[PDB]
C-alpha cells in the first residue's frame, strides 16, 4: 500500500505510505569471553599433532596479547553527538574495581544473567565462549609438562573450531580500533542477538520489529572493546531501542527548477531544500535530510534521530501550498540550469533544461515518451528505464499508484531582474524580503 | 634447567631411621609428581611411595605404609622420605623420580626428572680394613688372583704390579657377606711360562680405613 | 595386586637388529598408565615410552611402543650401541606404581665356553679359622652359567656366593667367581673339593677339583 504524488509546480515529489522505525535511544549489553591466563608452555616435543596445537595455542596467546595492547541536504543544520557515548559510558563503569567480579559471579553457573551495575543500570550480560574450560581443564596440564602427547587428530580440528571465533573477534577489533559497525555475526550470532532482544526490557511490539530486521538491527548497532581483566574478556554491544514505531512516514524528493529561456545564462533557478525523510513523532515531524542514513526495508523506514531536525507539523503544509502563512518553507537559489533526473519511490523526476535530450523508455521498446524542456515526471507504471543525457536511470519496479498534481511552475512568478542567485540557505519569506530590499529600494531611488 | 639433588650417602644400624632429601631447582613442587624408587644391589626397581603435587596427596605401597612417611615442603621445593625399622633388606639406592602421569581428554603428559640417588647401607658394622689372601696358580695360560675379604664399608680398589699389569685382569664386584662385611676377588690370567720369572703383586687400597696392602702371589705346588 | 612379568630375561642382539621386549600384567592395566624406562649401570632410570605408544621428548624414532589390556611391547627398530642396558616397564592403577622384573639387552657374541679355575684356601687364611674356596669361571658367553660345589661328592648348599662381572667391553664375555666359605673345622674334616660348571658352551659339565693335602 504505497502512494506517491508529484507537484508540477515545485519540481518535487512526496512518497506516502511508509511505516516508522525511529531510533530514539540505545541499549547496552556486556558480552564476555572467559579467557585463560597461560604462558610459555614446557612441552617441546616434535609430535606432528603437538606442534599443531602448540602453534594453534600461540594463535590464542597472541590474539589476547593484541587486545591487551589496545587497552594500553541540510546536514549542516544537524547537531553533533557521540554515537557510542552510551556504550563508552557503560565501558568506564566496567573499569571500577569490583565491577568485573560481579559479572563473573553472576555468570558463574549460567550463560546469561541480568546484572545491576554500580550506577543503577540493569544490563543484560552474556558469556559466549568457553575457551578457559577447554584449555585450562583439558589442554594446559599436558603442555605445561616435559613431554606431552595428543590422543586424537580430531582434537586438533576441534580446537580450531573453538579458537576460530576468538581470532575473528580480534581481527575486527584490531582493524577498527576497538569499535566496529555493523556488528558482525562474529560479535553476535543470530541466536545470541535474538535472545538479547527477547529479554530486553522493551515492548512486545518492539521485539517483534527487531526480530524481523536483524540485518538492520546490526547496521544500527555498535560493538565496543572494553576491558580484558583477570580472566575475563568483555566487550560492550550497543543495541538500538526504537521508541517511535508505526507512525506514518513520507519521503520528499527534490530536483533543481529553473526557467525555460533559450539563451545562455538568462535563467534563474530555485530548488526545494527540504528533501529527505519525514515521520510523525510526538506531535512534531522529525526531518532527516540525509536519506542515506535511513534504510528502507519493504515499507518500513529505519532512521536515526541523531541525523534529524525536530520541526513543527506545519512543514507538511509546504507540499500543497508552498507559500502559506504558518510555516516558512526553505529554498535555495542559483542560476545553474543543468539537467538532472531524480528517481523517486514510484517514478522519476525529469528536469530537462538546455540542449539535454531527455526521454523515458520501456523494456519492450525504448523512448516511449519524450520530455520537453522543464521539470516533468512520469510514473513507474509501464516505464522501466529513463534517460537524461548520457546517464540512464533504472526506475524502481515496485508497484503502487501514482497521482500527477498539476500547477504553474513557481519560477515564472519571479522577476529575474535583481533575483539574488547565491542564497544557499534561505526561505520564501526571506526571498520576498530579498525582493523588497532590491525591488522597493531601487524603485524609490 | 630442572635439577633434582638428593642427600648424601647414609650408613644406618639395624632398627634405625633414615631421612633422604630431594631438593628441586628450576621447578615448583605444586606442579610436580615426586615418587621414591629404590634399587637393592644387583636387583630390580621397586616403588615405595610418592607425592602428587597437583592433588597434594601422599601415596604409599602397602608393603611400606606402616613404616614410611613422605613429607612435601612447598616453600623450599623439598621432598623427604623417612623409613624406619631398617633391616639388611633395606640396603639399597634410593631415587626420587617424577613418575606421575596426568591424563585429560585431549591427551596426556609426563615429567621425566630424576635425582642422582642416595645410597643407604644398613649393617651393624664399623669401618674395617680387609685381609688379603692369595689365590695361587697351579695348560698354556694360568690364572691367579687376590681375595679381599672382610672389609666395610665399600669400596675397595685393586691394581696389579702397581698398575703395570692390566691385560687379563678381572676385579669382581664385592658381595655383602652374612657377617655384614663386604668381600671381593680380583683375578688375572697370565701365560703359565711367566709364573717362574715375573712377580705378580696385587695392590689393594681401602681408603675408609687407610688400609693399603701389597700382597705377593707366588705359585704353590 | 598387579604383578608384571617381562620376557625374555636376557635379550642378545647386535647393533642394527630389531629388539622386541615384552611386559605382561596379571590384570588389565590402563593404556595411558604404562611406561618404558631405560637404566644403564650407575645412572638413574630414564623414560623412553609413556602412555603405551607415545614417545618421550627427545627419544629417537627407533623407539616405539604398543600394547593394550595385559600385553605390551617396546620395539627398538635397529639397536644402537648406547641402547644396550636394562629396560623396565612401569604400570600404574589409581596412583599405585609397580615395576616389571626387567629385560637385559646383551651384546651378541659367538658362544664361548668358560675357562674354569679352582683356588684352595691359602694357609694364611686357615690360621684365622675360616677357609675360602674360590671357583673362577673366566671369559665366557652367554651369561647363563650354573656352578655346583661338591665336598667329598656331597652337594654343598647355602655356603656360597657368586659375583659376576659386567660384559667385557672388548670381547663381550662374562666372568664369574663362586666363593665357598667354610669354618676351619669343616674344611679340615673333608678331602675332595670340587667345582662343577654347566654352560651351553660345554657339551657336558666340567669339574675342577683338588685334594686338601
Ligand atoms: C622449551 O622448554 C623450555 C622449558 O622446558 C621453555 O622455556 C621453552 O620456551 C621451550 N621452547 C619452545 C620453543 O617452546
Amino acid at each position: 500500500n504505497i502512494t506517491e504524488e508529484f507537484y508540477q509546480s515545485t519540481c518535487s515529489a512526496v512518497s506516502k505510505g511508509y511505516l516508522s522505525a525511529l531510533r530514539t535511544g540505545w541499549y547496552t549489553s556486556v558480552i564476555t569471553i572467559e579467557l585463560s591466563n597461560i604462558k610459555e608452555n614446557k612441552c617441546n616435543g616434535t609430535d606432528a599433532k603437538v606442534k599443531l596445537i602448540k602453534q594453534e595455542l600461540d594463535k590464542y596467546k597472541n590474539a589476547v596479547t593484541e587486545l591487551q595492547l589496545l587497552m594500553q541536504f541540510l546536514g549542516f543544520l544537524l547537531g553533533v553527538g557521540s554515537a557510542i557515548a552510551s556504550g563508552v559510558a557503560v565501558c568506564k563503569v566496567l573499569h571500577l574495581e569490583g565491577e568485573v567480579n560481579k559479572i563473573k559471579s553472576a555468570l558463574l553457573s549460567t550463560n546469561k544473567a541480568v546484572v545491576s551495575l554500580s550506577n543503577g543500570v540493569s544490563v543484560l550480560t552474556f558469556k559466549v565462549l568457553d575457551l578457559k574450560n577447554y584449555i585450562d581443564k583439558q589442554l594446559l596440564p599436558i603442555l605445561n609438562k616435559q613431554s606431552c602427547s595428543i590422543s586424537n587428530i580430531e582434537t586438533v580440528i576441534e580446537f580450531q573450531q573453538k579458537n576460530n571465533r576468538l581470532l575473528e573477534i580480534t581481527r575486527e577489533f584490531s582493524v577498527n580500533a576497538g569499535v566496529t559497525t555493523p556488528v558482525s555475526t562474529y560479535m553476535l550470532t543470530n541466536s545470541e542477538l535474538l535472545s538479547l532482544i527477547n529479554d530486553m526490557p522493551i515492548t512486545n511490539d518492539q521485539k517483534k520489529l527487531m526480530s524481523n530486521n536483524v540485518q538492520i538491527v546490526r547496521q544500527q548497532s555498535y560493538s565496543i572493546m572494553c576491558i580484558i581483566k583477570e580472566e575475563v574478556l568483555a566487550y560492550v554491544v550497543q543495541l538500538p531501542l526504537y521508541g517511535v514505531i508505526d507512525t506514518p512516514c513520507w519521503k520528499l524528493h527534490t530536483s533543481p527548477l529553473c526557467t525555460t529561456n533559450t539563451k545562455e545564462g538568462s535563467n534563474i533557478c530555485l530548488t526545494r531544500t527540504d528533501r529527505g525523510w519525514y515521520c510523525d513523532n510526538a506531535g512534531s515531524v522529525s526531518f532527516f535530510p540525509q536519506a542515506e542514513t535511513c534504510k528502507v526495508q519493504s515499507n518500513r523506514v529505519f532512521c536515526d534521530t541523531m541525523n534529524s531536525l525536530t520541526l513543527p507539523s506545519e512543514v507538511n503544509l509546504c507540499n500543497v501550498d508552498i507559500f502559506n502563512p504558518k510555516y516558512d518553507c526553505k529554498i535555495m537559489t542559483s542560476k545553474t540550469d543543468v539537467s538532472s533526473s531524480v528517481i523517486t519511490s514510484l517514478g522519476a523526476i525529469v528536469s530537462c533544461y538546455g540542449k539535454t535530450k531527455c526521454t523515458a523508455s520501456n523494456k519492450n521498446r525504448g523512448i516511449i515518451k519524450t520530455f520537453s524542456n522543464g521539470c516533468d515526471y512520469v510514473s513507474n507504471k509501464g516505464v522501466d528505464t529513463v534517460s537524461v543525457g548520457n546517464t540512464l536511470y533504472y526506475v524502481n519496479k515496485q508497484e503502487g499508484k501514482s497521482l500527477y498534481v498539476k500547477g504553474e511552475p513557481i519560477i515564472n512568478f519571479y522577476d529575474p531582474l535583481v533575483f539574488p542567485s547565491d542564497e544557499f540557505d534561505a526561505s520564501i519569506s526571506q526571498v520576498n524580503e530579498k525582493i523588497n530590499q532590491s525591488l522597493a529600494f531601487i524603485r524609490k531611488s | 634447567q630442572v635439577q633434582l639433588v638428593q642427600s648424601g650417602a647414609e650408613v644406618k644400624k639395624p632398627g634405625a631411621t633414615v631421612k633422604v632429601s630431594c631438593k628441586i631447582s628450576g621447578h615448583t613442587l605444586i606442579k610436580l609428581s615426586i615418587h621414591w624408587v629404590r634399587q637393592a644391589p644387583g636387583k630390580g626397581l621397586e616403588w615405595m611411595g610418592g607425592y602428587e603435587g597437583e592433588v597434594d596427596e601422599i601415596f604409599y605401597a602397602q608393603k611400606f605404609q606402616h613404616r614410611l612417611t613422605v613429607i612435601a615442603d612447598t616453600a623450599t621445593d623439598t621432598v623427604y622420605m623417612e623409613l624406619g625399622r631398617l633391616t639388611s633388606d633395606d640396603t639399597a639406592v634410593y631415587f626420587c623420580g617424577t613418575l606421575g602421569v596426568t591424563v585429560t581428554e585431549a591427551g596426556l603428559g609426563i615429567d621425566d626428572y630424576w635425582g642422582q640417588g642416595t645410597l643407604v647401607t644398613v649393617s651393624s658394622a664399623s669401618t674395617k680394613g680387609p685381609s688379603v689372601f692369595p689365590l695361587a696358580p697351579s695348560g698354556g695360560t694360568a690364572a691367579l688372583g687376590c681375595l679381599v675379604k672382610d672389609y666395610f664399608p665399600e669400596p675397595v680398589t685393586v691394581s696389579w704390579n702397581s698398575g703395570a699389569l692390566t691385560s687379563g685382569v678381572h676385579t669382581f664386584p664385592a658381595v655383602l657377606q652374612s657377617s655384614g662385611l663386604y668381600s671381593l676377588s680380583s683375578v688375572v690370567t697370565v701365560p703359565s711360562s711367566s709364573l717362574g720369572t715375573q712377580t705378580y703383586i696385587c695392590n689393594v687400597n681401602h681408603k675408609p680405613s687407610n688400609t693399603k696392602v701389597d700382597k705377593k702371589v707366588e705359585p704353590k705346588s | 595386586e598387579i604383578v608384571l612379568t617381562q620376557s625374555p630375561g636376557t635379550l642378545s642382539l647386535s647393533p642394527g637388529e630389531r629388539a622386541t621386549l615384552s611386559c605382561r600384567a596379571s590384570q588389565i592395566v590402563s593404556r595411558n598408565h604404562l611406561a618404558w624406562y631405560q637404566q644403564k649401570p650407575g645412572q638413574a632410570p630414564r623414560l623412553l615410552i609413556f602412555g603405551a605408544s607415545s614417545r618421550a621428548t627427545g627419544i629417537p624414532v627407533r623407539f616405539s611402543g604398543s600394547g593394550s589390556g595385559t600385553d605390551f611391547t617396546l620395539t627398538i627398530n635397529g639397536l644402537a650401541p648406547e641402547d644396550f642396558a636394562v629396560y623396565y616397564c612401569l604400570s600404574s592403577d589409581s596412583s599405585i606404581f609397580t615395576f616389571g622384573p626387567g629385560t637385559k639387552v646383551d651384546f651378541k657374541r659367538t658362544v664361548a665356553a668358560p675357562s674354569v679355575f679352582i683356588f684352595p684356601p691359602s694357609d694364611e687364611q686357615l690360621k684365622s679359622g675360616t677357609a675360602s674356596v674360590v671357583c673362577l669361571l673366566n671369559n665366557f658367553y652367554p651369561r647363563e652359567a650354573k656352578v655346583q660345589w661338591k665336598v667329598d661328592n656331597a652337594l654343598q648348599s647355602g655356603n656360597s656366593q657368586e659375583s659376576v662381572t659386567e660384559q667385557d667391553s672388548k670381547d663381550s664375555t662374562y666372568s664369574l667367581s663362586s666363593t665357598l666359605t667354610l669354618s676351619k673345622a669343616d674344611y679340615e674334616k673333608h678331602k675332595v673339593y670340587a667345582c662343577e660348571v654347566t654352560h651351553q658352551g660345554l657339551s657336558s659339565p666340567v669339574t675342577k677339583s683338588f685334594n686338601r693335602g
